[PDB]
């Protein structure tokens, strides 16, 4: 999926707590994702291999 | 859409006022103090500042972006010079915003050459809307203004990054 | 008031700022005037702005 978004935010010194939260908020997204694209591509690459070793096999 | 226009013109609507003495060196131009263009620092006639009080109606077809500041002088000695009276108060007004402002007047550490400070102040009139000004020194009025239509979703980028 | 009620209690007021000074009188004399809430934890003195709104 897609949505239009405009990641980013302007705080001033007083209002650190929440820019904080916008930190997290990124940081959690960037490591869920960071996760999940490299487990995708690290099992999908091993069923990939697997896939055409099955096929000559059925050969 | 975005279009900004002369609501208060610097010369019509400022009659008991002067329109042009509101000029400092912290803003300067052509080596030659000035000022902003979309404000206007109202300063005392002769030896007068009578209540002003003027209003505008958005008629404009979107919502119109009206700002404005107050100003803070240094001393009791500048409050007079430039406004005469001592106590002063500003009062915005508006169907949904409303606020009387008063200026504090006290010396603050010099940033570029200034020991007094001016707030400056923001609010979006919408189609249909009045908005009163009203004031016995120490408002630096709008001269412009901007009608707009936001799709108000989006941000800034702050770079050095050329544009194409 | 005191809250004595076992659970806790939720006070709503209105600050009044009239059109102006004629009125002013009308409704309460005084011309200056205040309005303190006050409380263990709140606490804000409050000063009724007189001016003429659309």
């Amino acid at each position: 999926n897609t949505q239009f978004t405009a990641v980013g935010k302007e705080f001033n010194h007083l209002e650190k707590r929440i820019e904080n939260l916008n930190k997290k908020v990124d940081d959690g997204f960037l490591d869920i994702w960071t996760y999940n694209a490299e487990l995708l591509v690290l099992l999908e690459n091993e069923r990939t291999l697997d896939y055409h070793d099955s096929n000559v096999k059925n050969l | 859409s975005f279009e900004r226009f002369e609501i208060f013109p610097k010369t019509s609507s400022w009659p008991n006022h002067d329109s042009n003495k509101g000029v400092t060196a912290a803003c300067p131009h052509a080596g030659a103090k000035s000022f902003y263009k979309n404000l206007i620092w109202l300063v005392k006639k002769g030896n007068s500042y009578p209540k002003l009080s003027k209003s505008y109606i958005n008629d404009k077809g979107k919502e119109v972006l009206v700002l404005w500041g107050i100003h803070h002088p240094s001393t009791s000695a500048d409050q007079q010079s430039l406004y005469q009276n001592a106590d002063t108060y500003v009062f915005v007004g508006s169907s949904r915003y409303s606020k009387k402002f008063k200026p504090e007047i006290a010396i603050r550490p010099k940033v570029r050459d200034q020991e007094g400070r001016m707030n400056y102040y923001w609010t979006l009139v919408e189609p249909g809307d009045k908005i009163t000004f009203e004031a016995t020194g120490n408002l630096v009025v709008p001269r412009y203004a901007f009608a707009m239509e936001r799709n108000a979703g989006s941000g800034i980028i702050i770079s050095d990054t050329p544009v194409h």
